[PDB]
RNA sequence: GCGGGGUGGAGCAGCCUGGUAGCUCGUCGGGCUCAUAACCCGAAGGUCGUCGGUUCAAAUCCGGCCCCCGCAACCA
RNA sequence: UGCCUGGCGGCCGUAGCGCGGUGGUCCCACCUGACCCCAUGCCGAACUCAGAAGUGAAACGCCGUAGCGCCGAUGGUAGUGUGGGGUCUCCCCAUGCGAGAGUAGGGAACUGCCAGGCAU
RNA sequence: CUCCUAAAGAGUAACGGAGGAGCACGAAGGUUGGCUAAUCCUGGUCGGACAUCAGGAGGUUAGUGCAAUGGCAUAAGCCAGCUUGACUGCGAGCGUGACGGCGCGAGCAGGUGCGAAAGCAGGUCAUAGUGAUCCGGUGGUUCUGAAUGGAAGGGCCAUCG
RNA sequence: CUUACCAACCCGAUGCAAACUGCGAAUACCGGAGAAUGUUAUCACGGGAGACACACGGCGGGUGCUAACGUCCGUCGUGA
RNA sequence: CGUCGUAGUCCGGAUUGGAGUCUGCAACUCGACUCCAUGAAGUCGGAAUCGCUAGUAAUCGUGGAUCAGAAUGCCACGGUG
């Protein structure tokens, strides 16, 4: 019938890009699905928010037999 | 549908978890005739100790090389081989096999021999 | 808009209680669960009561 | 295990030369006999399906497996998940002791017997045929009969083609019209 | 009048018409009518040019129509102010870029194909040219 | 521009609340009558304006197109 | 040291699929038996146990093969940052960046740890 | 709330283009173990285009309590066993908002479930399912109690309209 | 039985898409390092505001008729 | 006297298949009858309606005309009643 509705933007996306130094608990990326997967020292929240489980620099890699993007923390 | 590929699927989840935990795992492979045991480094590419029934050093003292009491011999052997090497706490990787019978007899034997898991 | 709000009262002497919802049309049976009672600091059984 | 013993000694070496097999493992085998009883009308009343499965339990001595509707279809007006029919699969010697029980007792009983067809093969070496009456078996007594429901019987063989398939059951003296 | 039998959506954005065309060579017949200009081709213009060519060769040989009006164009009715939602779909167009082959013909002599294409070009809003099949 | 409607031949239900099509008349066969009406007994006829979707399932719910009757078109 | 097999990895199609061939001392697989441990919403099929008569048919491994997938330049083209211009719904010039597709071609994976067998 | 417009970080308007929500669930939650679709072909009692059975093809074209999008094979999909972590107190550190707020969260203490164990569990694949404050109700409460002892009332905690 | 015609799937060839993607830039943005340059140009706290009617031009778009010195956003410039 | 024991039955006989007999030049359309086999509807009949007063109704057989053959019709006869 009639349009005119929308929802508030959710501010998704990457918060800390490759090489950035983060503290433990820092949110790395907010996402709906697991577009990015948790690697080493990275947790996956209930809404699939990837957060650093240790200090260090974030690192993006593509691994596995399905070429999936992983995010890990190079502990430094 | 081979039983092997269906078994690797059963073992993938626990292995990913052990890899994420950075733990040194005790991998067990079971065939109708033999049984095997390996202790892999946390990186998953180095074999620290190993023991199995295809080693004549252990095979000669067994009536049959693929029954339940044969698994207890490998469980006892792999643990004392690892204790003197320096590893004390590991994680048991049943690797798609049900924790029952032979692999269970291998586990508690290694548990009895002083391997904490 | 059918689920009614209920409260689960602890079986212990303390008046502590949880609150939850329940569809009393499909599930007429009383709800009983083991929940942590922070007054006695034990896991006791909680029985249903009216809100 | 009558024909089971008759299998490993007689029908193997005649077949081994009939197809000129290199290994004995190439000869076809018989894995399982599965009896299906599609009730269909149990949605009206389910008291008749249990005694329907009670018959199938007496034909093979195994408690049947009640199959459920895989998906809802209104063409036969059933919703997915309804108890729609029972089945029993037979393996090992219980398959054999049943496999002779029909070929020597199940064959000489069917009304107006004319012989089985040679075209009722899956195309890869597996046979299937349906019996219309259940009073053809010695177990089920005529006195106790609430309905005349039949059932399907399919023969799962390791054969690769129908020629190797028909050759195996022919060795068991199967009626081929 | 050509028109999609069904669509995922009824109305589309205006968009732009930049770039050069794809399908710049005669692929089915032997002669083609290639557009050298840029613009839109309504479904009526396509049908009008087809009838002009179909009658030109007295319904002989084969004719391909390489374009298809898949873009809906909306319009607001008269005496209606701005706003109150997008207008209703009135006709369909095919966006044309320079080099697009519009029609192809086969089974007729070249001198007859030129006159057929010349009669059809007079119905189209864009400048066109005559092309022939070449060895790729 | 907004409301309601389209279903045996005619006039109306059912739709709201998805599964099961009702009524009165008419029509058709048989009776009563010397004969017709009235009246008595029985029977047939709708796949629900269409297309499209939701659903296991659509007259029924939701979109579009045809149609049908309504109400509104105000201040210059 | 070489060959061969098993396990765990790296890597994630140049590594896949098909087609052809091939392997059983060991290994592996099928296999044998099943009262019992255990198991089937029925079935020792699977899972599990006890075994070693048979077989490499299947599966798996290996070898070959360009049928397909896959990889893939060079050049050109599209686009585009900045500056300028035109006939300005679209382009052009200077300069920087520069695809996608396609073409030549490549290509029948590579590799680590441990273990066993065999030759040495 | 979801997608597009939105110009490859975030955000971004219109009486712009399309759809949804004002819930549901003590299992549809937790855990352990297992499992892998759609569709089609062939054969087969009633049985039919479509029921259950068997085989092959196929490879997720299926499924997910519901819109869309992003996800999902280690399945987040399906089944069974045992269960109540749909725990209490907290919380490094971040995300997002003018603010009120909203969101994610390892780890710590107490107590608990499942598992042989490593472990996992502070609801559900994720994102909608909602309403500030005042006033008042109900339960609790080593708080207060207008001379004093009580009480009323108030506070605090839980919760309701 | 053969028969104005329509025709799924598959195969070959050819296009189209804001709400298609087995591809994929230039830019922009985030972070790190390094010089030179810039009257700290940056951040925080405090005192005082004003402003919340914008306009046109370029570029990228929605809307409209790729109509409007129209309208609504993004970004830059100028006017203000 | 025996049997059947309330059932679509040892009720009912339709229909159909096969094999025949006779008349008749000739049983295909289109005869009657026999044997074997099969075994429809039908379980007492809506609205309505018919006959009959005594050897009558009801029921049971028998004969004749027409006629080569072809009666459940017609015309007659008696039994029970």
């Amino acid at each position: 019938t009639r349009n005119g509705r929308d929802s508030e933007a959710k501010r998704l996306g990457v918060k800390r890009f490759g090489g950035e130094s983060v503290l433990a608990g820092s949110i790395i990326v907010r996402q709906r699905g697991t577009k990015f997967h948790a690697g080493a020292n990275v947790g996956c929240g209930r809404d699939h928010t990837l957060f650093a489980k240790a200090d260090g620099k974030v690192k993006f890699e593509v691994k596995g037999p399905k070429n999936r993007k992983f995010i890990s923390i190079e502990a430094e | 549908m081979d039983k092997k590929s269906a078994r690797i699927r059963r073992a993938t989840r626990a292995r990913r978890k052990l890899q994420e935990l950075g733990a040194t795992r005790l991998v067990v492979h079971r065939t109708p005739r033999h049984i095997y045991a390996q202790v892999i480094a946390p990186n998953g590419s180095e074999v620290l100790v190993a023991a199995s029934t295809v080693e004549k050093a252990i095979a000669e003292q067994l009536k049959y090389t693929g029954n339940k009491d044969a698994a207890a011999a490998v469980g006892k052997a792999v643990a004392e081989r690892a204790l003197e090497k320096g590893i004390k706490d590991v994680s048991f990787d049943r690797s798609g096999f049900q924790y029952h019978g032979r692999v269970q007899a291998l586990a508690d034997a290694a548990r009895e021999a002083g391997l904490q898991f | 808009g059918i689920r009614e709000k209920i409260k689960l009262v602890s079986s212990a002497g303390t008046g502590h209680f949880y609150t939850t919802t329940k569809n009393k049309r499909t599930k007429p049976e009383k709800l009983e669960l083991k929940k942590f009672d922070p007054v006695v600091r034990q896991h006791v059984i909680y029985k249903e009561a009216k809100i | 295990a009558k024909l089971h013993d008759y299998y490993k000694d007689e029908v193997v070496k005649k077949l081994m030369t009939e197809f000129n097999y290199n290994s004995v493992m190439q000869v076809p085998r018989v894995e399982k006999i599965t009896l299906n009883m599609g009730v269909g009308e149990a949605i009206a009343d389910k008291k008749l399906l249990d005694n329907a499965a009670a018959d199938l339990a007496a034909i093979s001595g195994q408690k049947p497996l009640i199959t459920k509707a895989r998906k809802s279809v209104a063409g036969f007006k059933i919703r997915q998940g309804y108890p729609i029919g029972c089945k029993v699969t037979l393996r090992g010697e219980r398959m054999w002791e049943f496999f002779e029980r029909l070929i020597t007792i199940a064959v000489p009983r069917i009304r107006d017997f004319r012989g089985l067809s040679a075209k009722s093969f899956d195309g890869r070496g597996n046979y299937s045929m349906g019996v219309r009456e259940q009073i053809i078996f010695p177990e089920i007594d005529y006195d106790k009969v609430d309905r005349v429901r039949g059932l399907d019987i399919t023969i799962t063989t390791t054969a690769k083609s129908d020629e190797e398939g028909r050759a195996l059951l022919a060795a068991f003296d199967f009626p081929f019209r | 009048m050509l028109q999609p039998k069904r669509t995922k959506f009824r109305k589309m954005h205006k968009g732009r018409n930049r770039g050069l065309a794809q399908g710049t060579d005669v692929s089915f017949g032997s002669f083609g009518l290639k557009a050298v200009g840029r613009g839109r081709l309504t479904a009526r213009q396509i049908e009008a040019a087809r009838r002009a060519m179909t009658r030109a060769v007295k319904r002989q040989g084969k004719i391909w129509i390489r374009v298809f009006p898949d873009k809906p164009i909306t319009e607001k009715p008269l005496a209606v102010r701005m706003g109150k939602g997008k207008g209703n779909v009135e006709y369909w167009v095919a966006l044309i870029q320079p080099g697009k082959v519009l029609y192809e013909m086969d089974g007729v002599p070249e001198e007859l194909a030129r006159e057929a294409f010349k009669l059809a070009a007079a119905k189209l809003p864009i400048k066109t040219t005559f092309v022939t099949k070449t060895v790729m």
